RNA sequence: ACGCGUUAAGCGCGCCGCCUGGGGAGUACGGCCGCAAGGCUGAAACUCAAAGGAAUUGACGGGGGCCCGCACAAGCGGUGGAGCAUGUGGUUUAAUUCGAAGCAACGCGAAGAACCUUACCAGGCCUUGACAUGCUAGGGAACCCGGGUGAAAGCCUGGGGUGCCCCGCGAGGGGAGCCCUAGCACAGGUGCUGCAUGGCCGUCGUCAGCUCGUGCCGUGAGGUGUUGGGUUAAGUCCCGCAACGAGCGCAACCCCCGCCGUUAGUUGCCAGCGGUUCGGCCGGGCACUCUAACGGGACUGCCCGCGAAAGCGGGAGGAAGGAGGGGACGACGUCUGGUCAGCAUGGCCCUUACGGCCUGGGCGACACACGUGCUACAAUGCCCACUACAAAGCGAUGCCACCCGGCAACGGGGAGCUAAUCGCAAAAAGGUGGGCCCAGUUCGGAUUGGGGUCUGCAACCCGACCCCAUGAAGCCGGAAUCGCUAGUAAUCGCGGAUCAGC
RNA sequence: AAAAUGUAAA
RNA sequence: CGCGGGGUGGAGCAGCCUGGUAGCUCGUCGGGCUCAUAACCCGAAGGUCGUCGGUUCAAAUCCGGCCCCCGCAACCA
């Protein structure tokens, strides 16, 4: 083990901060650990929707949470209920006046933190772990990527002495910082044990 | 009092006397085979191994020697010696033979031209020949009883397993199985020996009260 | 004593010395910053996901 | 299969000899031969689940060739000896919490153990609990309060706040957020298992490697490509080729450091000026240093020479030239690697207890041993004063120039600064006169004594500084071993992160 | 033209 | 009884005559080498010289007696 996170890598070379806001010295840690708890709530109630990215930004007290989903008919709720009651739960545990800012995915099979989550439950529900990859990339590549790679790790439906196997197709120049790529974990949580699905999509060296 | 400290590690073999009170009953249960499963020090890739050892604690043995024979049973015997000697040998009963009746040993001494010297030489050769002879009966029993006790072949030799990669010691004969271990492997032997002793005795009463 | 001590590092003390650091996110005690209220890893971890403001990998 | 191939192991035929799993065994027995040594003929019991033939892939070699690495050589400075620091083994003990183990454990997780941290220990306590969703409910009522015991935590204990839906002629309203009090789902675990795992790291190794696609060869495992000639730091190229291409790597794009300029012109800067009231303070100005964005700049681009090409070798000019120096960046893989103790996680366990709380001890123990390390043996040095020269950082919790107290740390008095403004602020070596004269010393600063400051609830265990007496071992370190190729080693200082304090 | 060894679990 | 021999750091040997003089080889413990062990290189540790009593100022040593070890005759016609 040695390969480093491709985000933290280009953290300021391509992909952006999930949190976009300035802070003072004795207040940073305060409106951080509070503000992180938001994605704790958001992931609790949007996996059912496709939570790939959050953009939590702040003014003076005034927050601006902007979410990125699959097909936001989920946050719609009963006409406009979940969009309401979430912003009604957003501010409700801060003290600060929030917002219902929400936006969606253009194409889903082109988002790593998404593409993974599909798989890590696809197999959390037993399914053929090999072909759940070779076709996963194949969906991504028939979704017009430039390259793809998928990784699972741990007891693959059996094998006590657990393994780490993968399949991939296309281009994946990680070491090149120029490349726009995409990475997102996903957690297979099966009866016999727990794995971990990584995913990488090379979208185009901007 | 005896030790073969073979390269690494150990002790290939060690003998030692333990002195004090109740030394017997508080270790008379250790005699037997001791299986051990861990990844040995002698190992070069993560493989567990089932080595073993043979504990053989034998009790104290007080020993004996009365200030020698009963001359009341003893049969002395003078007679003319056999061989070359002429007039002061064909005509002088210089040969001796002595016989210890309740044992059975017979020795004699046509060894020297005396008689008193052959007499005593018989009565001290027959010194050894009775006590130095019986010491075989001692060792024979010692040896044989240690052999049954200690148990020869290994790993299949029962009594107590010491499992390190799980930290669980189990005594087979009475079936404790606590996954404490190591504390005993530090020296705290009792969370173990006390169980067997009660268990040993539990059926002790079920013998002439059953 | 797990949870019973992150909850007792936050509770009001018996003195101004039984006061001490606790990683709010993980739960450390040693190597917990004041600047973040964080442990060396939780710091490390979230940082890679850009969820920590302005902090990029150093290089000089 | 290797190979054989009119000198068959090819296609045929005639005739002899010989084989029918390994070991036992070319033995034992019988016969025959022999001077002998032996020879010929030649079994079986028992035993095993194989023995073996070629060929492929790697690893390995006290095999070869070709390169490379502070690997050796060359050179400079260390450890190993002493005393102390801290870390580990051991031992130990009421426990001396757990884990890390050759490089790749040993100033490692610890970036702050007196309480805390704390898992260990002893003894006092806890039982739906220190924490989470809840349930039936004796009844409540935020709650400010307040008492006796005790080290505290806790067992007990006396006061009502009398508010809280919605209407009680009313004398009960009923509910209610939290709440007290029993009981049913309970939590709780630093308990085991990294040999059930995730994640992250370590390492060979920033090594130059690993492979895939089709084609082709081969009964096949597999080969070809990736081999070869040149080449480079490089599977880097260029040529060549039963190969043609492709991915992961190296380079490369990214960040500081060197050159140049556009821009910006204080809180920084100061060349010219009013100044002058002794002066970057006043006016003055962004010209220069400064700061910090946006940029150009080097491309074998130029020339003699060598090669077919890549490329090489020399100077030319330029801040810089064949990669200018530095960082980040760790390929398929390996090590049954490290980590269930940061955290998560399938199992297994514990359930007036492995859980939960406070008091005190311990994690700092010392018959011993190795790791990393500070400080030394001194004259290129040690001491007292004058005295210049840095740089990155830190703080309206606080940073504390200042007077005052002083032998001091400190103390009480506070002026500024939310910081290019004000502070930590003396950077030490260096410089300059004195000073010592070769000695267990004006070296060295261990050990211990008496007395003090500081922060904390409190420095016995067990703190860090200050002052006076004390002034040890050590006179250059056996065997062996270590770092390092240029602003590098060596040596001198300073700041920060964890942090009551250290 | 130097120098012995490495038991027993995939 | 009798002659003569040697007893000494754990094993095996000098040092006795000539009276003050603990030696060598292993072995041992503690440092290295090496992934590890031995080999190998570097330091240290270790015995009132059998035992009573003896003479000298003192006994490994000179000196008498049993205690050991060891060849050792004892011819007995
Ligand atoms: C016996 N001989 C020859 C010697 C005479 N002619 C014969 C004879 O018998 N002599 C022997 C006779 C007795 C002798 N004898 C034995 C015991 C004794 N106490 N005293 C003696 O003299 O020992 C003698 C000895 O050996 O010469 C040989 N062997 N030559
Ligand atoms: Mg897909
Ligand atoms: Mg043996
Ligand atoms: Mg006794
Ligand atoms: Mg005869
Ligand atoms: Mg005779
Ligand atoms: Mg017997
Ligand atoms: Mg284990
Ligand atoms: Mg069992
Ligand atoms: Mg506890
Ligand atoms: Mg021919
Ligand atoms: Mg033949
Ligand atoms: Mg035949
Ligand atoms: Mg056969
Ligand atoms: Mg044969
Ligand atoms: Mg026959
Ligand atoms: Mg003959
Ligand atoms: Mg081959
Ligand atoms: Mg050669
Ligand atoms: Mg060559
Ligand atoms: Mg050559
Ligand atoms: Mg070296
Ligand atoms: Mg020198
Ligand atoms: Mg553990
Ligand atoms: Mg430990
Ligand atoms: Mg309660
Ligand atoms: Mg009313
Ligand atoms: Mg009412
Ligand atoms: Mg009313
Ligand atoms: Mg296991
Ligand atoms: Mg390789
Ligand atoms: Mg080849
Ligand atoms: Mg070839
Ligand atoms: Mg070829
Ligand atoms: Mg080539
Ligand atoms: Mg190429
Ligand atoms: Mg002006
Ligand atoms: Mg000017
Ligand atoms: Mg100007
Ligand atoms: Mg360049
Ligand atoms: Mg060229
Ligand atoms: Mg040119
Ligand atoms: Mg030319
Ligand atoms: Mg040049
Ligand atoms: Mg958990
Ligand atoms: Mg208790
Ligand atoms: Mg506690
Ligand atoms: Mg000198
Ligand atoms: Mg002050
Ligand atoms: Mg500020
Ligand atoms: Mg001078
Ligand atoms: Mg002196
Ligand atoms: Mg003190
Ligand atoms: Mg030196
Ligand atoms: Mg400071
Ligand atoms: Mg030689
Ligand atoms: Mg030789
Ligand atoms: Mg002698
Ligand atoms: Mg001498
Ligand atoms: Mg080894
Ligand atoms: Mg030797
Ligand atoms: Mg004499």
């Amino acid at each position: 083990g040695n390969k480093i996170h491709p985000i933290g890598f280009r953290l300021g070379i391509t992909r952006d901060w999930e949190s976009r806001w300035y802070a003072g010295k004795k207040q940073y840690r305060h409106l951080l650990l509070e503000d992180q708890r938001i994605r704790g709530l958001l992931e609790k109630e949007l996996y059912s929707a496709g939570l790939a990215r959050v953009d939590i930004e702040r003014a003076a007290d005034n927050v601006a949470v902007t979410v990125h989903v699959a097909k936001p008919g989920v946050v719609i709720g009963r006409g406009g209920e979940r969009i309401r009651v979430l912003r009604e739960e957003l501010a409700k545990l801060t003290g600060k006046n929030v917002a219902l800012n929400v936006q969606e995915v253009q194409n889903p099979n082109l988002s790593a933190p998404l593409v993974a989550q599909r798989v890590a439950e696809q197999i959390e529900r037993r399914f053929a772990v090999r072909r759940a990859i070779k076709q996963a990339v194949q969906r991504v590549m028939e979704s017009g990527a430039k390259g793809a790679k998928v990784i699972v790790s741990g007891r693959i439906g059996g094998a006590e002495q657990a393994r780490t196997e993968w399949a991939a197709q296309g281009r994946v120049p990680l070491h090149t910082l120029r490349a726009n790529i995409d990475y997102g974990f996903a957690l297979a949580r099966t009866t016999y044990g727990v794995l971990g699905v990584k995913a990488y999509i090379f979208l185009g060296e901007v | 009092m005896s030790a073969s400290e073979g390269e690494h590690g150990g002790y290939k073999e060690i003998i030692a006397k333990i002195s004090g009170d109740g030394v017997y009953g508080r270790l008379k249960f250790e005699s037997g085979g001791h299986r051990v499963q861990r990844v040995p020090a002698t190992e070069s890739q993560g493989r567990i191994h089932t080595s073993a050892c043979t504990v053989a604690v034998m009790p104290e043995l007080p020993d004996a020697e009365l200030p020698d024979i009963n001359p009341a049973d003893l049969r002395i015997d003078t007679f003319r010696s056999s061989g070359a000697g002429g007039q002061h040998v064909n005509t002088t009963d210089s040969a001796i033979r002595i016989t210890h009746l309740p044992t059975g040993i017979v020795v004699e001494c046509q060894d020297e031209r005396s008689q008193h010297k052959n007499k005593a030489k018989a009565l001290s050769v027959l010194g050894a020949r009775i006590h130095a002879a019986e010491m075989a009966k001692r060792q024979q029993a010692e040896a044989s009883t240690r052999r049954n006790l200690l148990g020869s072949g290994d790993r299949s030799d029962r009594n107590r397993t010491y499992n390190f990669p799980q930290g669980r010691v189990t005594d087979h004969r009475i079936n404790l199985t606590l996954y404490r271990l190591d504390e005993v492997m530090e020296g705290k032997l009792d969370m173990l020996i006390e169980p067997i002793i009660q268990e040993h005795q539990a059926d002790q009463l079920a013998a002439l009260s059953e | 004593a797990r949870k019973a001590l992150i909850e007792k590092a936050k509770r009001t003390p018996k003195f101004k010395v039984r006061a001490y650091t606790r990683c709010v996110r993980c739960g450390r005690a040693r190597s917990v910053y004041r600047f973040f209220g964080l442990c060396r890893i939780c710091l490390r971890e979230l940082a890679h996901k850009g969820q920590l403001p302005g902090v990029r990998k150093a290089s000089w």
